[PDB]
């Protein structure tokens, strides 16, 4: 009966058969006014980049709020449509539920709320939203990894939050999932712990040479300036995936510091012929210009990389370096201040403002920014040396 | 829970606008009501109650179908009618009333002139327009 | 429902009273409100046709001839006065004379739906 | 001066048409406020997502006065 | 013996004085309560009657409800009217009734809420595509929204339907002023006013365009003609106050601003302008009273909170100034000069940690004036 | 143990957290090391709008020869990656094989038909689509795509509809047979489509279904019930204004009604809604035609034609712009192109014959008009011509 149509629609959606999925979703929703079928049709609209139609679908009958799932789909549709006001409207400023084997529905809502606050540059509220999202359901990981990647929490705070959260939901997979999460934790704090975790995960389980473990090893080496292990791990993982975006920034920096101009050139060409839109490729081209001492030229290419992707520390930081290295010192201050304000939670912009202020022979403000950077990150040779 | 449905037909309003309207609405009523919630309450011989610039005596004469201190009384009286019972007049310094007074009638008289042709010439205005 | 009919009759009486004198804007407002109120009533009710005709007559009277012309075209067949309003609008505007003919010929041939009413300006 | 321009163009070849149209007269200022050239101006602060779609909108979208 | 009093009121309102005309409208309403035209004429001015005695001493209740709505709208207290719409006036009247649609759209428009008015009398426009009366408000809303396609729709449709109605030419001129040009907007407005005089809105827009064209005398004359047409119109008064502001003569500017505010008590632009006229006059204590009224009147307005902060810092009420500036930044982070006052207040109070970050935001916002920001940083420590 | 991780990966896919989706897919794949997990990860990459990652991942260990769905995912990735020859080489030009869900062989045949449609060998595409629909009837794409572009004349479409069997549906064939019957061509056997419309309307509460309304609109459009087109399509468009299937018919009956304001509104809203669809540029060109600005309609039909090579309205409106401009030599080539790209469509040939009248060359016009009249016995344009 209707169940056969429902499963056929689900398979057609899963099989990337968009027309049949849309047709059958429409038919089943017309047959029965079941909001889950409406959610499915909205999902089909969502997949093929038809966001406004799904918005109007879930808006026309006011079925949002009846079930949380369609509300989340609708909010995601707005956030992709960048009508952040309406998305925050439907989701709410804070948790409305604050007092199956899958991720808790409420946790996803808090993640979306954190994402919209981040988009609105409201970092302080976004931090709380993401923390609540990860605390509510440990089954979630998008919020945890987003917070870690965007450096919205200090390493000590990151460790404290990791320790605060438990793993009771996982049960049998408690230790393996703890190690898996601990792979992605920030460095500069008790690195030996992340070490022993990655070896205990390496030999005991079949995950010996996976993408994330070698990524964490590369990050450790890059932090410790262990650059030959950096490279060897980087090529040994690159030979499998030639376009793994997770490792490309570290790889590019590591080539830059070895000044492998030629490998950098080949990577720039390969990435340009494949991913013109992504800012990573233009960052690679600009750092190729850097390796050839072309600050004035790749000034523009860092501008391009930064605009093609906001919330990218590397592009804007390099842009400020291009400002600072040769002359034009006055506005390097403004550039690094923009780095600090738009990228809170990272000690490096504050340290750079401090060292630049010392460079004008202006002392007390250099001290101020230096102590700010030290507050953000306690364990860094650069800040303490400065 | 505070009702916000009539302020926006969208059944959901983000919480920032909820207090934005709530704090806005209460003091707006508080100004009119005092020279609390909106949803709990909205409430509070010649028929004509008020006319701008019309005092109670001027209303009564309608129902019948009709030296420095003295000029200061006329000084304040003139601005009472034109400013619709504005409370800032009493806080104005006395010598600051004089220049505002002279600009009142001077501006007022200009309205009187504004409020108050050969055949060949005056036909052109309709042709050209 | 007991007082619902009384309100409609009172509004109609007020509308004829207002149009009897040269008071048109008040006639406009009363015709508008009666037309809006009669929306809930079914189209088969004579009250709906009467309110639509009164609204059409008013919207004609205040020179808003276009709006009268549409509000007459939607329900031109239902009432004779609506057809009269439509014909007047068509003659002034030279728009849609043909359907006005197709309605007026039928209404006159049949005479010699709702045809006779006690309202004001009901054509003979 | 010609070599960098040639190199710029050589790498500049890797765009989509709309993407290249976005960056024809692209200029980014130091503080982060953005100037966009429409072949009007779309000056706005970067790191807010909505602005670049607004540059997209008037670039490929259809705008018209109609008297 | 009911229409005669109405005629007397119309003549009196038209000629010299609306007071006697209002008296005669009241007498006509005493003779008969169902003279809605007299009520509209009364509400054209800021005059009111005792509706309980008029309408009683469910249809009378329904009429009483509309009378209260119209009185509130004229008195410019729209929250109450919206609440009566929510409670009384059932939906099958509210949605269908074009006049209630006009009034309700106006009520939402006078509040900064813009999208709901658009929705409301856009459904109105859908119901009555050929309706021409009171479309200048739709034109003004479209001008405020900075939207061109819907204004183009309105202009084309009204020109096709009513080539001669003044509202159509008013909308044409507003669209012109929207796009780029001002002289053509003036030409359209002058055509609109020649075809139909006594249209004070056309004169108001003429004066606004003249002011935007840096022609003070022409704007003043247009506003004078607007007042001649309509004794009570806060828009032309506000324009005149702004003109006298730009000439610097603060006295008549204060006069015009207060007169505009008198007939529209709830509007933060006029409250702010009257208060600023007060400081230029030097009355710190009374100027704060209006600004205290303004922000309590409605939050989430940069202008009112900004002027609160400036005035409080001027006479050094730092304790409330700091929180006003904080909520200002909360409601908007892009104000350049505001963050400067934030940092100044923070350093005056003596919280250097917030002062550093606030000044950093300050230099980020203003590249040209970083040096003075740098000087404040030096003064910070 | 793996089942919990698989369900978590599925949940990440459902709630569209793509980074977690790929993370968990990679983890579970490395643990299990099975081709289905690689299929899941490649699907995640596909949804990521990262086709290179998916295709490289599938091809690194040559998994296409292991399962039947991984090779399909690789093929579709090549399809959307603008690669066709290697896609067919992997999938295979000919059929290698000649419960819920659908058979995979039908999906592979459908993908092959898509590549053939991309490669302009239309007969091979017709063969592939007919084979796919006859092997499996659940694959509604093999029907809708074939019928949408008028790759075949309606008579053989009806014949193949009769030939295909609904028996394996069983209890649901009673409704799905009628639903499929709805979507065929409307010129011939028009009455049976109508009776099927009331059949769906009764006992199934599907009168509110959008595609029933679409079928009724196309019925009305066929005999030129343009007023009924306007009313029904306005009723359906109020609920949803961007149904791409509905919109071209609404443009047609609006331009027939010769009204510019509503066309104008919908065109300007669609322009800011779907900038890259040819539909909105077609609507803009139609609006300019209604305003008789031929010069701009030229370019705004050219863009729509370039965007969608399968958009007959684009070519015929293009040649309409040519004809109304004043010059006709290029309109001749345009109408010939429209006729040749879309065999079985009478309207391009009919308009080309009108042009033949315009050149006073009636000898080809006789044959062209006879051919057009062969399938349109009752319509004003044919008889008038």
């Amino acid at each position: 009966a209707i169940e056969r149509l429902r499963l056929w629609r689900f398979d057609a959606l899963m099989q990337h058969m968009y027309r049949t999925a849309e047709y059958i979703a429409d038919k089943v929703y017309n047959i029965s006014n079941d909001p889950d079928d409406a959610f499915w049709l909205g999902q089909v609209y969502y997949n093929n980049n038809q966001y406004v139609r799904a918005v109007e679908l879930i808006t026309r009958n006011n079925l949002d709020g009846v079930n949380i799932l369609c509300r989340y789909l609708l909010g995601l549709s707005f956030v992709k449509l960048q009508r952040f006001d309406d998305a925050l409207d439907v989701i709410g400023e804070y948790n409305p539920f604050s007092e199956d084997g899958g991720i808790k529905m409420e946790s996803s809502l808090c993640f979306l709320r954190g994402k919209i606050y981040f988009a609105q540059n409201n970092f302080n509220k976004a931090r709380d939203a993401f923390r609540e999202a990860i605390l509510v359901d440990i089954k979630n990981f998008e919020a945890f990894e987003m917070l870690l990647s965007k450096n919205l929490l200090t390493p000590q705070e990151e460790w404290d939050l990791f320790d605060s959260l438990d793993f009771k939901e996982f049960g049998e997979d408690k230790e393996i999932m703890k190690n898996l999460y601990k792979i992605n934790l920030s460095k500069y704090i008790n690195t030996e712990d992340i070490t022993k975790s990655n070896e205990i995960l390496a030999k005991d389980y079949k995950l010996a040479d996976n993408v994330d473990v070698v990524r964490s090893k590369v990050d450790i080496c890059y932090t410790q300036c262990k650059f030959n292990e950096c490279l060897e791990l980087c090529e040994t993982v690159l030979e499998n995936d030639e376009f793994n975006t997770n490792i490309l920034p570290a790889y590019i920096g590591c080539l830059y510091e070895l000044s492998n101009k030629n490998k950098l050139f080949l990577l720039s060409h390969r990435l340009a012929e494949t991913f013109p839109k992504s800012a990573i490729t233009w960052f690679s081209v600009a750092t190729y210009y850097m390796s050839l001492d072309r600050i004035s030229e790749a000034q523009k290419y860092y501008s391009k990389s930064s605009i093609l992707d906001p919330s990218f520390a590397a592009a804007w930081l390099g842009f400020a370096h291009t400002y600072a290295l040769e002359g034009e010192q006055d506005q390097a201050l403004t550039a690094y201040s923009t780095a600090s304000r738009f990228f809170p939670g990272m000690h490096l912009p504050k340290l750079f403002l401090g060292m630049q202020f010392m460079a004008m022979n202006s002392l007390n403000l250099a001290e101020s920014y230096f102590v700010l950077a030290y507050d953000i990150c306690p364990n860094d040779p650069l800040v303490l040396n400065e | 829970q505070y009702d916000y449905s009539p302020f926006c037909e969208r059944n959901t309003l983000r919480e920032s606008r909820i207090d934005s309207f709530l704090k806005a609405e209460r003091a707006a009523h508080c100004l009119v009501f005092h020279k609390y919630r909106p949803d709990i309450d909205i409430m509070c011989s010649m028929l004509l109650e008020s006319v701008p610039g019309c005092n109670k005596e001027d209303l009564e004469r309608l129902s019948r179908r009709e030296r420095l201190d003295d000029i200061i009384n006329h000084e304040t009286n003139a601005l009472k009618s034109f400013w619709n019972d504005s409370g800032l007049v009493n806080s104005l310094q006395s010598h600051h009333l004089h220049e505002e007074y002279l600009l009142l009638q001077e501006e007022l008289k200009n309205v009187y002139k504004i409020k108050c042709e050969s055949l060949r010439d005056k036909c052109r205005r309709h042709y050209s327009n | 429902d007991d007082q619902a009919l009384s309100t409609i009759i009172q509004l109609q009486d007020c509308i004829q009273q207002a149009i009897q004198q040269l008071n048109y804007s008040t006639a406009e407002f009363l015709a508008e409100l009666l037309y809006a109120e009669c929306s809930i009533l079914d189209k088969s009710s004579v009250y709906w046709s009467d309110a639509v005709y009164l609204y059409a007559l008013s919207l004609f009277l205040n020179k808003s001839y276009h709006t009268a012309f549409q509000i007459s075209k939607e329900f031109k067949e239902y009432h004779l006065g609506i057809a009269y309003i439509f014909g007047r609008c068509a003659l002034q505007l030279s728009q849609g004379v043909n359907e006005a003919i197709l309605t007026l010929l039928s209404i006159i041939n049949v005479f010699s739906m709702v045809l006779n009413s006690n309202l004001v300006h009901i054509p003979d | 001066m010609t070599s960098e321009q040639n190199s710029n163009r050589y790498w500049n070849s890797f765009h989509d048409e709309d993407d290249w149209n976005l960056f024809n007269g692209m200029e980014l200022e130091s503080n982060g406020v953005v100037t966009f050239a429409g072949q009007e101006t779309i000056t706005g602060s970067i790191f807010d997502r909505r602005i670049t779609q607004l540059a997209y909108a008037r670039n490929n979208g259809w705008h018209e006065l109609a008297l | 013996l009911a229409t005669l009093n109405c005629l007397l009121g119309n003549l009196y309102m038209k000629l010299d004085h609306s007071k006697e005309g209002a008296f005669y409208h009241s007498e006509a309403l005493a003779i008969n309560p169902y003279l809605w035209e007299s009520y509209e004429a009364i509400c054209k001015m800021r005059a009111t009657v005792d509706l309980k005695r008029v309408f009683f001493d469910t249809l009378p209740e329904i009429m009483y409800n509309f009378a209260l709505i119209l009185r509130s709208s004229s008195q410019y207290n729209s929250f109450k009217a919206i609440r009566l719409f929510e409670s009384q006036i059932p939906s099958h009247i509210k949605d269908t009734m074009p006049w209630c649609l006009v009034q309700l759209g106006k009520l939402h428009f006078e509040i900064i809420n813009y999208d709901m008015s658009l929705k409301y009398f856009n459904r109105l426009k859908d119901l009555q595509p050929a309706r021409v009366k009171d479309m200048e408000i739709f034109s003004t809303l479209l001008w405020h929204l900075h939207d061109k396609v819907k204004s183009s729709n309105l202009a084309n449709g009204l020109m096709d339907t009513m080539p001669n109605k003044p509202e159509t030419w008013c909308c044409i001129g507003n669209l012109l002023s929207l796009q780029k040009d001002h002289d053509a907007a003036i030409k359209a407005f002058e055509k609109a006013t020649q075809l139909d005089p006594n249209f004070a809105y056309a004169y108001t827009l003429q004066g606004h365009e003249h002011s935007s064209n840096d022609s003070s005398d022409s704007a003043k004359t247009c506003y004078r003609k607007a007042l001649a047409c309509d004794p009570q119109h806060y828009n032309a008064y506000y324009g005149l106050g702004t003109s006298a502001m730009k000439l610097g003569q603060y006295e008549e500017a204060l006069l015009y601003f207060e007169k505009a505010r008198s007939i529209n008590p709830v509007n933060v632009v006029l409250i702010c302008c009257c208060g600023g006229s007060l400081e230029k006059l030097g009355y710190k204590e009374k100027a704060l009273q209006y600004y205290e009224l303004a922000c309590h009147l409605q939050p989430t307005s940069s202008l009112s909170k900004y002027k609160m902060g400036q005035l409080l810092y001027s006479m050094t009420r730092y304790n409330v100034a700091l929180q006003t500036f904080e909520e200002l930044v909360k409601l908007v982070p892009d104000d350049a000069t505001a963050h400067y006052l934030l940092g100044q207040t923070y350093r005056i109070v003596g919280r250097k940690k917030d002062a550093i970050k606030e000044l950093t935001v300050a230099m980020n916002l203003d590249p040209k004036g970083n040096q003075v920001i740098i000087d404040e940083l030096q003064k910070c420590h």
